[PDB]
């Protein structure tokens, strides 16, 4: 997938970091060590890692992804990445 | 099961009366082993039952339960809220949900989650919120809160719910 | 819409049905307290459903006023009496209405008439809540409308609360929060 | 007394009458929301009328929730019952008192009759020195204000000081 | 009694008078908010005085029921809306009624209708209080009647309370005390 | 503005109209209780419309009693006004604020207009950072339920945190 | 009298400002001698005025007065009751009675009696009862009560009055 | 028509994603499989898709659009794209 | 600061002005109920203005305590009695105070003394609100201070609010304060 | 005057869009079809258009402006152009 | 106990009272026992979705004046797989309140004890009390973990304790 | 004062506390001054239609345990040509409440002081208080003269103090 | 590249000042060029430099000094720009 | 470790500025003069400096970092830097 969205809540220094959805590249999710789950009552599955977002950003750079934008929305900090 | 276990419950309550230093033969205690056994069976009848665009709330639902740690009642109220998609919950079905789970040996946190999960499974709504407030007999009040779906993800939905249950 | 002629023509049929109910419950319809009950219950049921005799366009006659500048307009604690369509038992409570007009406002008594048309019918609380909100939205084309109904259902302390937020009441949380704060 | 068999046999007649009411009000009994209404309304009405199927201290049981039906208009009236008595040799168990209130309230009633029936039932059951019964209820016939009815029997009628103590203690 | 024909015939005269009042206050009767006020105020005044269209004997049709044994009967917190005859400004509040029947009782809704006939007139609180008490006494011939009216007079926090005690409510202080205790 | 002379000159015309109303309602204007009513009603109506004759803190004046007249039906509406503002260089004296509420409320009104007029008058008088006005009133047109109107100007509109502090402090 | 005495009152308030250690020339105190004098004249305007089958009660009449011992306001409510014979008191006349006596330098007991005597003299009723409740600025509340005629002689009349003023 | 605004609410992983307004390019709206609607009480029509925003971003790249900025506002996550 | 000697020396002067007021209102100063009024009114006025006899530095003696970790400190419903300087008529009500210490706290009775020093003077509510807030800020150097005064003016309630430091800058701190003072 | 700030509130799909302040270039404001107004109680005048912000962005590109940044603040969506 | 009784006996003499009068006869021992009961917290040790326990009655003693301060404690926490039994929570409030205290310290000690015992995501503690040595109420508030970091968690807690 | 301070210093040592810690440094003197303030009534003397003064705030100290009891006093009297000034009534409540007391004694002492000062037809005194050494409220009532002899006077008083 | 970053901000509305342009360690020459004043808002633990101008005017002035906007963000009721030379 | 996150709360003109987490480069943390701490109840350690964020940005430029993005979230102002 050319674009990726990652996020963390409450504090930027600590995980979990959300790294994917049902249409994410399964190989990249496995490379990040992500687990799949559906939070109670939600209509979608998500991939997450225990790592803080800075670790995930460093890993995604080694996979050719670059941060295009970072934004805060509610108590969520989101990064939008794109392959080169 | 109730008829078969009633004499065993009554024998245990008779034993309790003697172990407390009381006289089980005194007038006021003669029928107590059977009455206490029947009351305990009624308080736990929930084990005999099985599950089968607007914000919708049902607040101040009276709730009576038994604490599993000490076997002493805990009583209070349940406030429920949900954002339906295609299905809405009939008032009598909601009461049956609260009854099934509350009429068991419980912990307030488990009861709160079981009601929220039962509504989520029955309706498949956008989200559900459940707040239970109760006095544990074993002035102080325990308040437990479960927010699922959009009630957890969208703080504005949860805030509207908490404001409307006042 | 139901007419006064429809009421006169159907009154004996409603009375016959209520007399049949009295007999089917094991009661004596000839005892003093029940003698005129077929007609009293029939007339009461006609009154509880008198909203079928009214139309929203008739309520809207001379109902709209204009303003150069807008403000939040709320009418809270409007007493509401309705009939559950599932069990034919009343559900009673209150309606709180809020709207942010866009140059057109409803007269206060016409807003109350809007609650009356829809509540005086066989209803479900959710439909009643939406019909009031939609009628105001369509009549005034305001920036937004919020309607909260709270009622006790006699067929069931326990209260049902339904809430509809339209336009800016849905889109702008600050507008909705001001409304919910002011209805306390 | 009305039997469970009477209820099963009369349910379709109640449903037919409720269906006839829906048509006579100008409603469509075939619309989804009203399809099961004849049966739901019939069952609710049977439940509301299930009552036809059934020492030197002052003793009071106050704030007993009460649900009844006005016999003049067939609309509910709801509220509370406060009971007081001066026993002689017998005291009334709480569950038996609840059954007394339930038997008479779950009928087509007038609040005055309900008040007297509860007072007479306690007098006959216990043979006490006196009984007082106060019922307070909101009448849906009115709202669509509280009615308070009071019956004092035995020493509750004869001794104003007993009645005053009772009325003070039910606040 | 005032008829529906009397209302239709007198409505233009009431509207002409209210239009004259608008002009005499220095207001512009042609501005949007006042355009239909002559007719709205005339219709509202007719509604506030609709008790002149009713008669106590017509209210008493099917109003009386019998009982073998008596009890104290009270209906408290009956909302009341009336018009001061001295200033033509509303006075609003509550009516508390009590009676000790002597074998005849009024239907609850008929008691409310009695408050309605007399309150929906140009009144003085003292006359209204007595008319309700006298109507019940004459209709039922009970052992006694007590009526308490409490109202805020808009032409004036401050409340006027009037009290009439007839029959055993006057003669037996214990009956009056039970009534006053139960209306709290 | 309406003068004291205008009042004296128009009093008989108001009285004549009130006398005509008494006759048109089916009443007897010659009965003792109604003899002086044309003049008393006329004087009361003139009094109700006498309005036509006329720093780093948040500052609030709440629970200001308000009496007005609905212009649609000519029936009173009564309640309270809560005022808030963030001053720049000028603060409003309590008696001047009361005069503002009185001037606009003592007229034939709609609650929305009254709310805006008070907010605009404070804005123009003080030139503050912002003003908020909330009016809550019972409308006799309805009772024979509370209407709440709210106007936020300047920073009270632009900064939701200022408006929230104001709404919290007026409880 | 008001215009002639206003400068003397203002001179006295100016003197008070200096004797308290304050600066009468500071911006906030410049007009205080005149404003305090005008307020005191308004609080004592009652000296400019003169008196010229049911139980009837007017309760919760707001009352504002000045204590004569310390010159500090006392504020509260007046509840009045009477049993008329041939004359009934108009609401605005009753308000004028309370105003005339309260807008003076007073003691709560005198005020209570003056209102009761004015109603007795105006109406010649069977009896009058007056209860004043006030906070004296100089939480604690002073309650004074005067019962005249049948309100004193018949305890049942007084009891009905006291019950109905709740 | 070089600029585009797209958005999603509450969670970034799931749709609907808003992709247009009344004056949007109808061909691009059809290409995305968008539907037009006016939410109750709103004074405007909008185009939306059921897809989560990441899918829409991938589709828009194939049409020559690049993300210039992404921001949060209330419970809405917005992207500003440019071709 | 005003001294106890100043009070004894000026009490006869206050009594002469209150007697003159009694004569200027048309009252008889020689009637029984008014004989001691010049002195009682003079003593009451001195008591209402006793705040001029104290200084904030005197109140701050032994007033400060230290803590390793902070949290929100609120003292609500502090009864307040003051005199309006424009008309010399009391204004009475309550003061609600909140602060987030930065390692220094005030003893509870010392916080009450701060309200007393400023309220017992000829005042305007706005000045009183700010003086209390500034006194706490200067004494403790906290992260922030919030002061809300609500009063009835005897000459309907006036509510004044001052938010300083983080109580102004961080809306979440101010919101917690406003929620907890209900 | 190389920098420009534009904004919209509540929803991004609909105007009004704020496009200027008292010191804005009057010719550019006229080019956008903007009107001048002072919202009641505000201490400043503003220029606004009925168009949604996407239309304004397209128009500003034809005038040589480019979006440097976009942000949300409260219920306002702001663009900084150069 | 005898040293506390000797001190209370000495106080009764230093006030101008008659320690031999009926009402004061056993007061040195009763006052000593009451003071020991008010400070029994020094004898105890901590080793021996949203969850809230509100309106917990609290009795403590002001360390500055030795006069009681009484009120309520409201506690909230977001657990991480471990929950606190109601009697253990009461023991926590008791351990710290039954000492010579300042309301701020007591508030923090309860919050830290719950954080250490359960290792939750966060804890919030609000104490409200009337101080007899001063009507007015002192309210202190401690927010730890997500109760400090996430304002939405803190707001839900403050709403639910009403 | 130094003897009271020495006794409070001794109490701080007999509890297991550190009298040298910041919060307790000046406590022997602050506690001594608070206790002197609570017992200042021993320094004062009484020589230096229906009328009611209700909701008079009252603060006193239980003589059995030395723990405060706080509440309100409601006073009523029927004068005989002499009336009590409000500040003198407050001084009466103060003189007796600011001592080591039992609520019954304090109630009677206030009633007797008013009877002796005014020689009225009768006096009624009701005290309601919360006792910290115990929520529950203790209510004591003394009726003298016509307040005892005439039940109608007592009933009017009890009705008017609500 | 000496002191390359700058943060400026405005509150409530973007069209009107004050605009915050500095802190205690800001370049005194750049503060004087912008016409800024120094102040410590009551209760704050820091001094700030501010101007009456709306932020767009400040951005235009900072461009003439070699600064470029890298980012703009909203936080609470504050609109912030991060500039770099 | 090419990415860096820094942040400040409440006001941009004053510190503390958060500059690291448990996995941060301890040599860079020492270069910034940062201290390590775990705020009460938190499940993580953080590195912080007393300096306002503008000073930290200037220091990070001298270590080859550039600001890629700045955003507000709650009462926190965050910068995302890259080598
Ligand atoms: N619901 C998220 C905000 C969010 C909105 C849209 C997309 C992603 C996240 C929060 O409250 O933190
Ligand atoms: N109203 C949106 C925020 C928003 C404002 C402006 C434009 C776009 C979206 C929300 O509360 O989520
Ligand atoms: N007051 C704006 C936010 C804003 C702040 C700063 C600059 C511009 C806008 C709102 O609440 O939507
Ligand atoms: N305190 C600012 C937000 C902010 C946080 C961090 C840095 C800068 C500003 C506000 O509420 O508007
Ligand atoms: N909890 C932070 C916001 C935040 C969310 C996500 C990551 C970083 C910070 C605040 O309220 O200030
Ligand atoms: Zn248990
Ligand atoms: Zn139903
Ligand atoms: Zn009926
Ligand atoms: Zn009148
Ligand atoms: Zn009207
Ligand atoms: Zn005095
Ligand atoms: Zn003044
Ligand atoms: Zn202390
Ligand atoms: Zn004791």
């Amino acid at each position: 997938m050319p674009y990726l969205l990652i996020s963390t809540q409450i504090r930027m220094e600590v995980g979990p970091t959300m790294v994917g959805d049902e249409q994410s590249d399964p190989e990249l999710m496995q490379h990040l060590g992500a687990s799949k789950r559906r939070a109670l009552g939600n209509n979608f599955y998500e991939y997450y890692v225990d790592d803080p977002p800075r670790i995930v950003l460093d890993k995604l750079e080694r996979r050719g992804f670059r941060v295009l934008s970072m934004t805060g929305v509610g108590q969520t900090l989101v990064w939008c990445l794109h392959k080169e | 099961d109730n008829e078969l276990n009633l004499p065993n419950l009554a024998a245990a309550y008779s034993s309790i009366l003697s172990s407390l230093g009381e006289n089980p033969q005194r007038q006021g205690l003669l029928k107590t082993p059977w009455r206490a056994a029947s009351a305990m069976q009624f308080f736990t009848k929930g084990y005999q039952e099985t599950i089968s665009d607007e914000m919708v709330i049902v607040k101040d639902i009276d709730m009576f339960s038994m604490c599993e740690h000490h076997l002493v009642p805990f009583v209070g109220k349940v406030h429920i809220g949900y954002l339906p998609n295609k299905q809405v919950l009939g008032l009598s079905k909601l009461a049956r949900i609260v009854e099934i789970y509350s009429r068991r040996l419980q912990v307030q946190e488990r009861l709160t989650k079981q009601i929220a999960v039962a509504i989520t499974e029955a309706l498949r709504p956008a989200g559900v919120g459940v707040v239970v407030e109760a006095t544990h007999m074993c002035n102080s009040k325990t308040v437990t809160s479960t927010m699922l779906g959009v009630f957890r993800e969208d703080p504005k939905t949860r805030e509207e719910f908490l404001t409307l249950i006042r």
